[PDB]
């Protein structure tokens, strides 16, 4: 049973800032990892598959990377439309194609 | 355009039954493996079920195993989800997910349904 | 009367002063037993039934599959596992499939794959053990040609009662000592029954279940086809109804019938011994039938060369001896051939009563002579004792 | 990319300066075609479909009887007659039965007897004629290892169009001249399809109906059993489903699929000629990829001994030539083996783009060398041109 | 097709008198001929079978006879219960086991 | 005592349907051939139909052929007569007749039902 552990739980940032989201697999899953964007009242939207391949219409500011069992999603410069919940999904071998618990990318409050 | 339009959601009693539908358009239905993903209130996404393009093989997560049944009609371009013995833990927004597949349940790119709400009180 | 119309008819003759007569009883067959100064008797096997049979094995000839699931591992990740592998209701098969980057594996090469399906039996055939102790033979014993029951008896023969005594009214009594499978089973397939050899039935290539009775099937693989499609996927398809193939494999096998709890056997033979000792002739003390006889129809030849004759007797003279014989010359009226309906007697004391007679005529030309004197009736006969003696009326 | 994971994969090499390449296309098979100063191409047969097939014969494999009637005559009264004898829907048989006084005849002996039953077909199998003129082959043509469609083409080959031209964007064009049964039928039995020989199909011992089309069945006697029970009565019983017996008789026969009006063939091979003449290499005028390459995962060996490598390119320098080769010694970096993904080029002008490469390594020890200078990436390889030339960076 | 012709149509007699009813078969039917008594409000009752065999409980005054294709039913001395309709039925070989048209045995009116 | 108790008779319209029953008691039903005899008002007795003891063979007179169907249930000890496309000529008292038989439809002695009336107007 493959377990994906996302970190952090909440990422509070301002627009223009870099968002670095992590996902650790419980065992080696090669590059069979996908990233999803989930906004309220909408279905999840696939951003990246095969750990670093951008899906159709996904902007350049979204990039996937990997180091062993550690996966990273980087949003180089946050745009207002990028504040959402992000999930990683493992697609290694056979189902269950399990998800991570999610990371909430939220707007940072003023001081 | 590739689309998945679902329905069948509603309010139900504990131990009751419900049937979800997911109509497909813009692609050859038989070439896609179909999956059910759910999201309980305040929880994350959960992968629960899958079916091969020909509908000759089905997968179920231990959480829904035995009670829920996945099926498909390739002549009607529709995916089904028969839910029996529903528990309050089954309360969630249910999404049908499809992806072109040439090997059982494996897919890279996908298409999601708008989501349908199932409530158990 | 009995046996006259039967094609499979046997004629057995008992020696003069004899006690026992050996007889073999077939299904749809008749045995006419004749003996000197004894009444002619008809013996027929009506039914052979085997009851209270215990089920030994059930075979599935038509099946159906559902709940199909699959599991696979990557090239070096070991064997594929499904919970359905431990379930007796599920038919499973393990193979090797092409795995690689294109289908979720980090390595290329053959990976383990298991496929499972819930096996359901739609139609089955049952095999039951024939106990020699639970066999029942129903035999019919009749006085051949007695007037119109008192002169007929229904007997039941079983290993429990292989000796039976039949009372035939004024014809005395008759004893029957008979001998009522060691390598046979009772096969039932969709209201059709058979008697099959133990060895053949045991080697049937179909899913089976031994003894009584979720059910659990063995060799489910016999009706389930697992195909490997270019080492890319494993398919599962049910073979379909085998009753026709089983039917053809049952070429020349013995058939059977049903009675709810009893199974009727359409074949076999029963060897018996007949105790002639207590049989007696009726009317040895009677007077001769003095009135006229008339043929109610023209005499007819049976399948065995004998002649059947139906006569009406105008007399009211109680129980009398019927004068009946065959003669080659009408002057001396010397008896030729013999009577199968030996020593015929009229029992009715009322006029125009009817009687059936059976004669065994000699080869060539002869006459059927019924009655005595001027009032006697004659009929010429061409082919290809038992007659009452009387004074000269001519 | 295509073909890498395929077990039934062929590697065909075209001669230098050559125009044609002979190829044999199998189902679930791939052909990788390589040629000097030409791009490597993948050719795969996706589907073989036979449409608009005319029905030649239908066979009944499961039947049912009803409306049973009988007629008999007395021994000399001639042959028995029923109106059902002239009806094509009725299966009839004439025999001889025991007749006599006991069953309504004045004479004893065998009498004529006829038995009739209305034959109904429950399930049937159909045989269709395969017209060579209505065959459709769908072939996939891909540039092997081009960056992520422009470089792939779906072509349809038919006897009407056995010559096809495929445009592969910047890789030019490719011509296909192919040769798209004389003793085969398309058999359909309860959603299961087969390709059977004309002779075998014609000799099937089942009730049949030739051509189009509640109906009228011939040889109805094949599924109907007429039994004679001790020359006393004639019985009629239907044999039952033969699909299982037909299935077993179809041992080793070729299978098939359906598309409503078209029939998919799962077997066979297509012989073709490839016109390499118009194929061109992409990026002969490009500069060399100057930035660094990184392995996205460890190189993996395919089923055919080749090595697949996935690289990420950090550069933004438009369309460039990918430096890729194998070397036995790291000092002189003399190329060993060859590239299946011949003359690789990056097309993306955006950073961290991905590329798939396939190398044919020499036997024994060698190194996979991607990139140039200090920033180049290496991986040691043990087994059991197509490389872009460039100046010395070492 | 075997046809039975009964005669007369009506037989008007007094009790104690002899009733002779006839039935002619269109062809030879051996002795396969039966006689029935049919009273109003009752089902037909079999009197004689095999041309001359009296059925169970049929009184002695009823007798059947035959001469070739000509069949006769005699009621030697009519009793009050014997006034009814009488039918002959052919049972030769195979069905239809056809009936005759019937003979009505009626009470004779006074002069 | 050997008995045949019939029912199913009634008033019907031309072209209408009706089913007659004939319950048997006092004998082994399967050993008897069963027959239907009818009597139209002012007409004589008419033999119309017959069935063998096992119910595997049926006979029909040209008058009823095609429209009427004879059948039997040996486990229920009952004889049936399905009458379809009824004509005013079919108006009659219908009797079920039974007789011990060991050869198809042949019988010597018989048993009659009380009779049931069928009316077509």
């Amino acid at each position: 049973e493959i377990v994906l552990t996302q970190s952090p739980a909440t990422l509070s940032l301002s627009p223009g800032e870099r968002a670095t989201l992590s996902c650790r697999a419980s065992q080696s899953i090669s590059t069979f990892l996908a990233w999803y964007q989930h906004k309220p009242g909408q279905a999840p939207r696939l951003l990246i598959y095969d750990a670093s391949t951008r899906a159709t219409g996904v902007p350049a500011r979204f990039s996937g990377s990997r180091s062993g069992t550690d996966f990273t999603l980087t949003i180089s410069t946050l745009e207002p439309e990028d504040f959402a919940v992000y999930y990683c999904q493992q697609r290694y071998n056979w189902p269950p194609y399990t998800f991570g618990q999610g990371t909430k990318v939220e707007i940072k409050a003023a001081a | 355009e590739v689309q998945l339009v679902e329905s069948g959601g509603g309010l139900v009693q504990p131990g009751g039954s419900l049937r979800l539908s997911c109509s497909a358009s813009g692609f050859t239905f038989s070439t896609y493996s179909m999956h059910w993903v759910r999201q309980a209130p305040g929880k994350g996404l959960e992968y629960v079920s899958a079916i091969t393009g020909e509908g000759d093989s089905a997968f179920y997560a231990d959480s829904v195993k035995g009670r829920f049944t996945i099926s498909r009609d390739n002549s009607k371009n529709t995916l089904y989800f028969e839910m029996n013995s529903l528990r309050p833990e089954d309360t969630a927004v249910y999404y049908c997910v499809g992806g072109y597949s040439n090997f059982y349940y494996y897919y890279t790119m996908d298409v999601w349904g708008q989501g349908t709400t199932v409530t158990v009180s | 009367i009995r046996c006259i119309g039967v094609s499979n008819r046997d004629f057995v003759e008992g020696m003069s002063g004899g006690t026992w007569v050996d007889v073999v009883l077939e299904h749809g067959g008749c045995v006419t037993v004749m003996a000197q100064d004894k009444p002619t008797v008809d013996i027929e096997l009506v039914t052979t039934t085997v009851s209270n049979m215990a089920e030994v094995r059930s075979y599935c000839y038509e099946a159906s599959i559902s709940d199909m699931a699959s599991d696979s591992r990557c090239p070096t990740q070991g064997e594929a596992y499904l919970d359905k592998q431990s379930d007796t209701q599920y038919v499973c098969k393990r193979t090797l499939v092409d795995r690689g980057w294109g289908n979720g594996c980090g390595l290329f090469g053959k990976g383990s794959l298991v496929t499972c399906a819930k096996f359901a039996c739609s139609k089955k055939m049952t095999g039951k053990s024939i106990q020699p102790e639970n066999l029942e033979y129903r035999i019919m014993l009749s006085v051949h040609g007695s007037q119109h029951d008192e002169n007929r008896a229904k007997v039941e023969i079983t290993p429990n009662s292989p000796r039976a005594e039949a009372t035939l009214g004024g014809f005395g009594s008759l004893g029957l000592d008979c001998e009522p499978f060691s390598d046979l089973y009772y096969l039932t397939m969709n209201n059709k029954h058979w008697l099959v050899h133990k060895e053949w039935f045991h080697d049937i290539p179909l899913p089976w279940h031994a003894g009584a009775d979720t059910p659990h099937w063995n060799n489910k693989e016999a009706l389930v086809e697992f195909k490997d499609a270019h080492a890319k996927r494993q398919t599962v398809v049910v073979l379909g109804s085998q009753e026709g193939a089983v039917h053809t494999a049952l070429a020349g096998a013995l058939e059977a019938e049903m009675d709810g709890a009893k199974g009727r056997l359409s074949s076999g033979h029963l060897k018996c011994r007949l105790k002639m000792d207590k049989l007696r002739l009726k009317g040895v003390s009677y007077s001769l039938c003095t009135a006229a006889f008339t043929f109610t129809k023209i005499p007819a030849e049976t399948l065995h060369g004998t002649v059947t004759v139906e006569v009406q007797y105008a007399g009211t003279d109680g129980p009398c001896k019927v004068p009946a014989q065959m003669a080659v010359d009408m002057q001396t009226l010397t008896p030729v051939g013999r009577l199968i309906t030996a020593n015929p007697v009229i029992t009715e004391s009322t006029e125009n009563s009817k009687m059936m007679l059976e004669l065994d005529p000699p080869f060539g030309d002869s006459y059927i002579v019924i009655g005595v004197g001027e009032k006697k009736i004659t009929h010429h006969w061409h082919r290809s004792g038992g007659s009452w003696s009387h004074p000269q009326f001519e």
